[PDB]
């Protein structure tokens, strides 16, 4: 029958799969690396610290300026930070107040946000009369919104827990390509520098490679044993990081169309919210749910220094363009600002 | 259940299947070599001065 | 003292509160004397659509009390003319086909009921219905309804929202006394049972009746009866609050006067059987007829009163043997014997005799034996003076007839029957009803007309059920008296604070355009030991509470997931509401009236329970271990 046959045939080339990635497995990361000098500790300050916010932060953005960074917490607004003098550019209150992401985008003209809304409101924070109106909501995910990027100030992507990204046109309002193959919801994900691909991770504890403008997925990361949160690219497009329900953080090579690299200890047991890299590569950094923000060396995958100012779950974190900062938000109700 | 979306799922296989992928020994070198060529410029990494870092002891902004 | 009415802020929770209880139609807002005022004030004055269709069915209303036919036949020409002959010259007639030819065919005919209009009543309220309605609810005039509906329903009378004189009677388990509500100046009595005067006498089942009889019978207005508005209790007295009769009774007037000629009889009567009608209408034998239980208002018309003895044959019928002796029927004195309005004609029957003759007619020889009087009730006829006229007799003939077959009311159309007695002739019923009949006797202006007992727990809870307000007498009482005149106050204060808000800034209410459910004033707690109450406007989404005071945005919060339960709790002895929140922690709220209690407690269940299954369901925002 047909039905047996293209299952047998999957299963069949699921081990063409495995095989062709264990071929190219001559060496690993750790060998390769194991000569260069150790990163030392790093050791960063609450540098500043943003108060405002009268609930859990649940997610936060920094613009190109590295400078304006914009939140999203569980009080129902957004506010956008001068993180220089703790400033509140805006304060934006939402019309559903079960958000859950939120965006800055390139220019510094438009802000995004999502959440159970199921909708990604687009703010133009720029407007006739020094406004910030709503400019747009894009309507078409049947299920909550969990991250979104723009590519620019006319398109974006989401990605929801209805386990699709999407593909939008700002000016019209549609649904211009979808993403499918994730059998769970969907979680986060993260735009290659150069904007033609963008990888998504999930529930389903698989990460996928798509290609924007063919709306296909290229390329499948398994190796999680859990909901994958986070997930970010190495700044060179050529690999990323992704962090999990399992506590681990892993690296996946895309030209080797593998793992490369696990971090983690015996001494830490709970969830990753968020990862990202220093501006160089080298430094890999994450959010626990045990508070903290572990930083971790991205080529010999030790553990080199670690952010500790925060009574209760780290949830989401960024480092600047220009590389100088780190911002961690928290379920604590703060933000602060690292370096 | 369905037989299109068997079918559907053989031809991602194949996609995926069919790529081009390389060593991960010269994959994890070209890597290490993103790292020392950036390292210079990564703040993080290294110590800057004060007087290049926009939150230090800096009072003077725009 | 006066009545202050809760801000327009209170219309949030009022209107979900009303929601909830289907309270919010056109057919249950527009039947209540306040909701119709309200309606009216928005139609005619505040909408142009509006106007004509509530002048026209108010003109009908008119038009149904128009005495005559001559009144009629005129005012029926102008109605047309103007409500509708006006109109369909200009094709804009917004009613059926059939409506307006059923009233123009008893025009030509010249034959004009009192219902004429009826067919436009009903499409009136159709074409009210609905739409126009919608407006009415955005309009702050449904605003001002919620909240003179939010201070009836918060109503807890005691002793002291009234000013209480002197006593008007003495009798059964406690006195009567004139008083004044404070509130709006109105005259009432004041029945005021002493509590352990009765369990002396296990009589606590006659005084938990009354009111339940007087609350079938308080509604409608009846001049004939002496009705209720507010029940309440103390922990020593039960008071009902009463039509006010400073008259005396017939029983001591008889006694003062003498004997009544058979036409000041006649005026009583009338007015009786009128009552009787009221209560018969509605399933409730009065049973102890008699000249002391009828009583006098200031000009000398006349109420039944004091219904501990009443009893209702809706669902099944009383076959026992209560009244006072020498007025009761046979089928009541005959126990195992049912029976329904019947005692009541009979014992009418018995009364009438009383007031001319200066006794009851089986009570010969000024005897007291309790089980003869009832012999003469039961295969006998009794014997009518000379002095009686043939329609007198004929009438009470009808009414004494030892049997039920044969009694007149009794023989299948109530009160009607004894309407049309030839004794009645002369009068007018209409005319009998509008209280139009000169009386015979004006009261002149006073008339004069143990303990080592204990309380329980479980004496207490008898009484639980007792205190009562009916919403139709509140509303009247308050339609006649201070409304208008303290709608207009608050319309000045209001605008006052809001014009003056025109100054300061406090300019773009903070619920708009968000997922708010609900928004008030409530009290929070700060420190117990201070008597710290602070209040502050709450808003409450669809996972947090916030809240502020005076000229701030929301400085503080609590989220839906840090609710584990919400109670109601006792505090000095007001209620409040208890939060307890996760870290054992707790948060107390008090409210400002009940129904905002009963709301805000089923809106904090409701919301901290789905947003709870809610988060459950979404991986980024549960609790994981
Ligand atoms: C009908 C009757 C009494 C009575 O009910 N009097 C009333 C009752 C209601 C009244 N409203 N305004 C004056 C009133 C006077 C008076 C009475 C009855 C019960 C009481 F608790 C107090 C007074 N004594 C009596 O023999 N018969």
């Amino acid at each position: 029958s047909e039905l047996d046959q293209l299952r047998q045939e999957a299963e069949q080339l699921k081990n063409q799969i495995r095989d062709a990635r264990k071929a190219c497995a001559d060496a690993t990361l750790s060998q390769i690396t194991n000569n260069i000098d150790p990163v030392g500790r790093i050791q960063m300050r609450t540098r500043r610290t943003l108060r405002g916010h009268l609930a859990k932060i649940y997610a936060m953005h920094w613009g190109t300026d590295s400078r304006l960074l914009v939140s999203a917490s569980q009080d129902g607004k957004l506010i956008i930070w001068d993180s220089y003098t703790t400033n509140k550019v805006h304060a934006i209150p939402l019309r559903s107040s079960w958000v859950m992401t939120c965006a800055y985008a390139p220019s510094g003209n438009y802000v995004a946000c999502g959440g159970l809304d199921n909708i990604c409101s687009i703010y133009n924070l720029k407007t006739r009369e020094g406004n910030v109106r709503v400019s747009r909501e894009l309507a078409g995910h049947t299920g909550y919104l969990s991250c979104c990027r723009f590519l620019d100030d006319n398109q974006i992507v989401t990605s929801s827990g209805d386990t699709t990204c999407a593909l939008w046109d700002i000016e019209t309002g549609q649904q211009t390509t979808t993403f499918t193959g994730h059998t769970g919801d969907v979680m986060s994900l993260s735009l290659a520098p150069d904007t033609r691909l963008f990888v998504s991770g999930a529930c389903d504890a698989s990460a996928k490679l798509w290609d924007v403008r063919e709306g296909m997925c290229r390329q499948t990361f398994t190796g999680h044993e859990s909901d994958i949160n986070a997930i970010c690219f190495f700044p060179n497009g050529n690999a990323f990081a992704t962090g999990s329900d399992d506590a681990t953080c892993r690296l996946f090579d895309l030209r080797a169309d593998q793992e490369l690299m696990t971090y983690s200890h015996d001494n830490i047991i709970c969830g990753i919210t968020s990862v990202s890299f220093s501006k160089s590569g080298r430094l890999l950094l994450a959010g626990y749910d045990d508070f903290n923000c572990n930083v971790w060396d991205a080529l010999k995958a030790d553990r080199a220094g670690v952010l500790a100012g925060h009574d209760n779950r780290v949830s989401c974190l960024g480092v600047t363009d220009d590389g100088m900062a780190v911002a961690t938000g928290s379920w604590d109700s703060f933000l602060k600002i690292w370096n | 259940a369905s037989i299109a979306q068997a079918r559907k799922l053989v031809e991602q296989l194949k996609m995926e299947a069919n790529i081009d992928r390389i060593k991960v020994s010269k994959a994890a070198a070209d890597l290490m070599a993103y790292c020392e060529a950036h390292a210079k410029e990564d703040p993080l990494l290294t110590p800057v001065p004060a007087s290049e870092n926009p939150f230090r002891e800096k009072k003077f902004f725009s | 003292k006066k009545i202050l009415l809760p801000e327009p802020s209170i219309r949030s929770v009022m209107q979900k509160y009303l929601e909830d209880r289907g309270e919010v139609t056109f057919e249950k807002i527009f039947s209540q004397k306040l909701g119709y005022l309200l309606f009216r004030d928005f139609c005619l004055n505040h909408l142009e659509e509006a106007r004509p269709l509530v002048e026209f069915y108010e003109e009908i209303k008119k038009y149904e009390k128009l005495e005559t036919e001559e009144e009629r036949v005129a005012r029926s020409r102008e109605i047309f003319d103007s409500y509708i002959m006006k109109e369909l010259l200009a094709c804009s007639h917004p009613f059926s086909k059939s409506a307006t030819e059923h009233v123009q065919g008893h025009l030509g005919k010249k034959q004009v009921p009192p219902d004429l209009f009826q067919p436009y009543i009903e499409e009136i309220c159709q074409n009210l219905r609905g739409d126009v309605f919608q407006k009415f609810i955005e309009s702050d005039k449904f605003t001002r309804f919620c909240q003179w509906k939010n201070v009836e329903l918060n109503i807890h009378l005691t002793m002291n929202d009234f000013s209480v004189h002197r006593i008007i009677g003495r009798g059964g388990f406690g006195e009567v006394y004139g008083c004044r509500k404070a509130d709006t100046g109105k005259m009432y009595a004041m029945k005021c049972l002493d509590k352990k005067r009765i369990k002396m006498k296990q009589g606590e089942t006659l005084a938990l009746n009354e009111r339940i009889m007087l609350s079938l019978v308080s509604t409608g207005d009846c001049p004939f009866i002496v009705c209720m508005s507010y029940a309440f209790h103390t922990p020593d007295k039960l008071s009902f609050i009463l039509d006010l009769m400073n008259g005396g009774d017939l029983h001591y007037h008889l006694s003062q006067h003498g004997v009544f000629s058979e036409a000041d009889m006649r005026f009583y009567a009338a007015e009786i059987i009128l009552g009787l009608e009221h209560m018969h209408n509605r399933f409730v034998v009065y049973r102890d007829l008699k000249p002391a239980n009828i009583l006098l208002d200031e000009h000398g018309h006349v109420r039944i009163s004091d219904l501990g003895l009443a009893c209702d044959f809706s669902k099944k019928k009383p076959h026992a043997s209560v009244g006072t002796h020498g007025y009761m029927a046979p089928e009541v004195l005959q126990k195992g014997v049912a029976y329904d309005s019947s005692a009541d004609w009979f014992s009418l029957g018995c009364m009438l005799f009383k007031l001319l003759r200066g006794h009851s007619p089986f009570r010969q020889h000024k005897t007291k034996d309790k089980h003869e009087i009832d012999r003469m009730t039961l295969t006998m006829a009794v014997e009518l003076p000379d002095s009686f006229s043939p329609e007198l007799r004929s009438l009470l003939e009808g009414l004494l007839q030892r049997d039920v077959n044969r009694r007149l009311g009794c023989l299948g159309r109530g009160a009607q029957e004894v309407k049309e007695s030839p004794f009645f002739r002369s009068l007018d019923w209409q005319m009998v009803f509008l209280q139009k009949y000169p009386p015979p006797l004006i009261p002149p202006r006073e008339v004069n007309a143990t303990k080592g007992i204990k309380l329980l727990d479980s004496d207490q809870e008898l009484y639980r059920n007792f205190p009562l307000t009916i919403s139709e007498r509140w509303q009247q009482e308050v339609a006649e008296t201070v409304f208008d005149t303290i709608n207009a106050e608050t319309d000045r204060l209001e605008a006052r604070k809001k014009a003056k808000n025109k100054q300061l800034g406090h300019e773009e209410d903070y619920a708009l355009g968000k997922d708010c459910i609900m928004h008030g004033y409530m009290s929070k707690m700060g420190n117990p030991f201070l008597t710290q109450w602070q209040r502050r406007y709450f808003y409450l989404f669809p996972n947090r509470l916030e809240w502020r005071g005076e000229g701030e945005a929301p400085q503080s919060l609590l989220t839906m997931e840090e609710i584990q339960s919400v109670e109601e709790t006792q505090i000095k002895e007001r209620k409040c509401l208890l939060l307890k929140i996760r870290g054992g922690k707790q948060f107390i709220l008090q409210c400002d009236s009940d129904p905002e209690l009963v709301q805000w407690k089923k809106e904090l269940r409701d919301a901290y329970r789905e947003a709870q299954q809610l988060v459950q369901r979404v991986p980024k925002m549960k609790n994981k271990p």
